[PDB]
RNA sequence: GGAUUUUUGGAGCAGGGAGAUGGAAUAGGAGCUUGCUCCGUCCACUCCACGCAUCGACCUGGUAUUGCAGUACCUCCAGGAACGGUGC
């Protein structure tokens, strides 16, 4: 049995770059690397980004606190 | 033993097999349907078999009347003011009534939402070209005495005293 | 502190309630309980683009209120002090 | 159920019920009950049948 | 202080609007700290629609009002 | 506990419209912003104001804007999405 | 700490109920598992949404966050369900 | 309270599982948790068109899980 | 076949609505008495064929006899009783005054003929080829001497029932 | 007792484009009635991109099943698409 938490301090441990997935919005989702969490799920993102699938556009904004009550899929990317 | 309002109080009400709300107002002999306010349109069925009415009229306002049994009655008469009535009034059950001529079906046209009737074992359903004369004057009834309407008899009955 | 108890010592008075999906429903509150079940008795509710509809009684829910509405003649300054 | 001295110290409705229904049983059965209990032998064929009660016999005899 | 508000109605019929618009007319039964409510032999209304009991959830719960004399 | 981070969080920002009586603006989520004066708080953001005027934009369903007063009212924490505190009492 | 409408869906388990969601998609089947947060796992299930999209499944488990009701058959609201 | 859902019959087992907003994923679930939170690795998820993508592995939060169906026979 | 409060008709069409179907089976046994359930399914094993389980058992009758052979959307349905007990029934369950009874058969036990005489009200004794049945009222009895002249149980042979002289 | 499955809400808003197309009986403004011209609100038809694909309910014709049960829904073929929702 793998836990999230676990997999979310891997993740955070390996220091990779992670995409997140907005709830009830699949237009615009985020990008970046997750430093650190907490229990409600707040990730801190290091350069991130946030890429529109429409408009096939990419902004940066850079430190991002995104709460865990908008993020609803989180996966892992190779770049 | 008229229809009053501590009859309709007293009077068991349940769910129909169409899962309906209806009320069981059988064995009663009213020999006329009155005091129907007391039910306040809570009832979607009205299940008034084996009665002594002789006119279904006198009914007040009841936009959740769906389903209306007078079957083992003596009906003979229509009330014109069905339609401001009942306008959802979809479900008429005549049978074995006291109709003997077709001009009583003719204040049964204005119910537009009426689509089931029964007018079997009637003296007026052994007249020539009842059922056509039935599709004629109403043609928003689908089945007419557990039979559905095809194009073929709408077609008889619009030809026929066009 | 507690907006419950305020709310609570508010009986039997005629108020209107505006929810999110635009329907207002006046009428005497008779009962508020510590959820916000606002239960009150021979309302009138209007719906969006509605005719309003008058009832004996109603039973609204608490997170289903948006908005809500006091005559001026209100002791908000008696009723506030706990 | 009548109030009698068997219905003394008795103080629950289920014990109540229990206990009439026993005393029902009890005296129901240790009764004289001619209708069920009683030998006619009906001239039908007037020398058998004695297993008749005493409404088949004036069913016989109507 | 007295919680007679939903025991009043108790056994009664009673018709309840959902969030999306729909009508539930059923007898009211039982309830709940969630609002829980079951209607034993419910209509569906916004055509009608024969569901029976229907269990719905407190969530999806808008107003309630009575609907007519117990059965 | 509580009173210490009721006055020195962002609810001191509610807590310098009932004390001062400031006059604040709320915008909400159906598109209506009601500006008044804050005379009731709570933890939950429960506001009982008084005196409040709410203005927004409808459309016939060119749209237009409208305007309306109320005497004393009452809004939840939940539909309460934007509070803006502005010096507009002076 | 367990409701009447909750003891009444557990008492519910093993006979063919259905369960409509918040999207509208209708779970229908035996009710092999209901826990007391509406959690709804069934097997041999079949989906009938408001999309129509019916189709039979071997499992299939329905939270009770997106749950909107709960249909259940008239065989226990008569005892011990009468209070 | 507290109780965690009823996931020990569904381990290590492919299922497919549906999100908020029309998002559809099938994968083998490895592990559970209280919050209703999935670890799906080598999750494929379904585009628009039909395609289907592969992420790795994934985690889907239970605030937006709407139904979950076992492909496979447990 | 023993007469039952659940009357069962097929051979009718299976191009319709089991609702509306279930309405139309509804409407036609309302007219001789309350229908207190109807069972109608549409699979591949209960194709074209539904039931009425009512109240009464004589209404059922009255409605097996009646409607025998009538034309139903276009197809003759027949109509016969129930092979075993409906659900519903059993979960709501759980001139003179004697009458002569003669070609009585032998293995019939006294719930039998309890039973039989369950049509008719509340009756004082009975005894039992030959028996002897006495009901405490007079009108009661003449029914049931009316509605039992040829019944149909035990169809290998014929029972009669006559009122009983002084 | 406002931080994922119930009560302090992730809700709000808008229905593709064009055509010397058609109508506001009593309800638009301006060129300061009436007639005409212009511009930010619908429905009916036509064209491109019957907005698209899906399944459920449903209507016509042909066709198969004669079967004793407590039910999401129930034969198949072809045409039409009045309805529902899903993703773009």
């Amino acid at each position: 049995m793998v836990q999230p938490i676990n997999l979310i301090f891997r993740y955070l441990q390996n220091r990779s770059r992670i995409q997140v997935w907005l709830y009830e919005q699949v237009n615009m989702r985020i990008e970046g690397c997750i430093i650190g969490f907490d229990e409600y799920m707040n990730l801190v993102l290091d350069d991130a980004e946030e890429i529109h699938s429409k408009t096939k556009s990419r902004k940066q904004l850079g430190r991002i606190m995104l709460k865990g009550d908008n993020i609803t899929l989180l996966q892992s990317v190779s770049n | 033993v008229k229809l009053t309002a501590e009859l309709i109080e007293q009077a068991a009400q349940y769910t129909n097999a169409v899962r309906d709300r209806e009320l069981d107002l059988r064995g009663y002999k009213i020999p006329v349907i009155e005091n129907l306010g007391a039910t306040l349109d809570q009832f979607d069925a009205i299940d008034f078999s084996d009665n002594e009415i002789r006119k279904l009229d006198g009914f007040p306002l009841l936009r959740r009347l769906k389903t209306l049994l007078v079957n083992n009655n003596r009906i003979c008469r229509i009330g014109e003011g069905l339609d401001q009535a009942l306008p959802c009034l979809t479900e008429l059950i005549l049978t074995n009534n006291s109709l003997v001529e077709l001009g009583d079906l003719d204040p049964l046209a204005s119910l537009k939402s009426l689509t089931y009737l029964s007018i079997l074992r009637n003296p007026v359903t052994n007249k020539k070209h009842y059922r056509l004369y039935v599709i004629y004057k109403v043609p928003q009834v689908r089945v007419l005495d557990f039979q559905k309407v095809k194009l073929k008899e709408r077609q008889e009955a619009e030809k026929m005293f066009k | 502190m507690k907006l419950v108890r305020f709310l609570m010592k508010l009986s039997h008075e005629t108020v209107t309630i505006e929810l999110k999906n635009g329907t207002q429903v006046h009428g005497t509150i008779t009962g508020v309980d510590v959820s916000m079940n606002t239960h009150l008795k021979a309302v009138k509710m209007t719906l969006k683009n509605r005719e309003p509809v008058q009832l004996e009684t109603l039973s609204i829910r608490g997170n289903n209120i948006r908005y809500f509405i006091l005559p001026d003649s209100l002791p908000l300054d008696t009723l506030l002090v706990d | 159920i009548p109030n009698t001295a068997h219905f003394a110290n008795v103080t629950q409705i289920e014990d109540a019920v229990s206990l009439w229904a026993k005393l029902k049983l009890q005296k129901a059965s240790e009764r004289w009950q001619p209708d069920t209990e009683e030998e006619y032998e009906d001239s039908s064929g007037n020398v058998v049948n004695k297993k008749t009660y005493e409404d088949l016999k004036r069913q016989g005899l109507l | 202080g007295k919680s007679s508000k939903m025991l009043q109605h108790i056994d009664y019929r009673m018709r309840c609007i959902l969030q999306d618009g729909r009508i539930f007319i059923g007898t009211f039964k039982a309830f709940d700290k969630h609002m829980n409510l079951i209607l034993c032999d419910c209509d569906e209304f916004r055509e009608k629609r024969v569901l029976g009991l229907v269990l719905l959830r407190g969530e999806n719960l808008v107003s309630m009002t009575v609907e007519g004399p117990p059965p | 506990r509580e009173e210490e981070e009721f006055n020195t969080g962002p609810l001191s920002v509610l807590t310098q419209s009932v004390k001062n009586n400031t006059q604040v603006l709320i915008n909400c989520r159906n598109n209506k912003k009601l500006l008044g004066r804050v005379k009731a708080f709570d933890r939950h953001c429960n506001m009982v104001l008084e005196n409040v005027k709410e203005m927004w934009t409808e459309v016939p369903k060119k749209p237009v804007n409208k305007d309306r007063y109320i005497s004393k009212m009452f809004l939840r924490g939940d539909s309460v999405i934007v509070v803006l505190r502005n010096p507009l009492i002076a | 700490s367990i409701g009447v409408p909750i003891k009444v869906l557990h008492e519910a388990e093993g006979h063919i109920v259905t369960c409509e969601t918040n999207t509208g998609e209708v779970y229908r089947g035996k009710l092999i598992e209901a826990e007391d947060n509406m959690n709804c796992q069934m097997s041999n299930i079949t989906v009938t949404y408001r999309d129509g999209r019916v189709a039979q499944l071997e499992q299939v488990y329905i939270r009770g966050s997106k749950i909107r009701f709960l249909i259940l058959p008239d065989m226990l609201k008569n005892a011990p369900m009468l209070k | 309270k507290a109780h965690p859902p009823e996931l020990k019959k569904f381990m290590d087992k492919k299922l497919s599982l549906k999100l908020n907003g029309g998002r559809h994923v099938q994968g083998i679930l490895r592990g559970f948790d209280p919050f209703m939170n999935l670890v799906i690795d080598e999750c494929v998820e379904m585009a628009t068109s039909g395609q289907q993508n592969n992420i790795g592995m994934v985690v889907i939060r239970g605030n937006s899980i709407i139904m979950l169906e076992a492909l496979e026979r447990v | 076949i023993r007469p039952n409060h659940t009357i069962y008709i097929n051979n009718m069409n299976d191009k319709i609505k089991k609702e509306e179907l279930k309405r139309s089976l509804y409407a036609l046994f309302s007219q001789f008495g309350h229908v207190v359930d109807i069972v109608a399914l549409k699979t591949m094993k209960m194709r074209g064929q539904a039931f009425v389980i009512f109240k009464e058992l004589g209404s059922s009758t009255n409605a097996l006899r009646q409607l025998q052979g009538f034309p139903f959307y276009g197809k003759p349905m027949r109509i016969q009783y129930a092979k075993t007990d409906s659900d519903i029934i059993s979960k709501m369950r759980g001139p003179n005054y004697i009458l002569f009874l003669n070609n009585l058969p032998e293995e019939t036990n006294e719930m039998m003929l309890s039973m039989l005489f369950n049509q008719f009200p509340g009756f004082k004794e009975v005894r039992l080829d030959i028996a002897f049945v006495e009901f405490e009222n007079d009108g009661q009895a003449g029914a049931a001497r009316d509605a039992l002249q040829g019944f149909k149980i035990t169809p290998s042979h014929a029972m009669k029932i006559t009122y009983a002289k002084k």
